């Protein structure tokens, strides 16, 4: 739909952890969503096979 | 015969100990404090306080 889902982007995060073969840099970011309109706002179509 | 003014000499040792304490801080509230990305309104929000 023209605007079906709301959507919020959080703030990126870093996470260091020392190791032998160098360094691990797991980088994460949290996000959120919610629908607004009453009724549905999307559909399938099993088009081809 | 008279007496002389006596005196003694004492040697003492310094016994060493040490105390420690600790706290923490939550990853979610890390960048909320030092993060200089917050431009205009989050710098005086309620959650920052």
């Amino acid at each position: 739909e023209k605007a079906s889902e709301s959507y919020f982007m959080g703030q990126m995060q870093v996470a260091r952890t020392e190791s032998g073969g160098g360094l691990h840099l797991q980088l994460t970011q949290p996000r959120a969503n919610v629908d607004l309109g009453v009724g549905f706002t999307a559909a399938y179509a099993a088009a081809a096979l | 015969p008279a007496d002389q003014p006596v005196h003694n000499y004492m040697i003492k040792r310094l016994d060493r100990r040490s105390l420690n304490a600790a706290f923490s801080i939550a990853v979610e509230a890390l960048g909320l404090i030092s993060g200089e990305n917050l431009d205009g309104t989050h710098i005086s929000s309620a959650m920052r306080l």
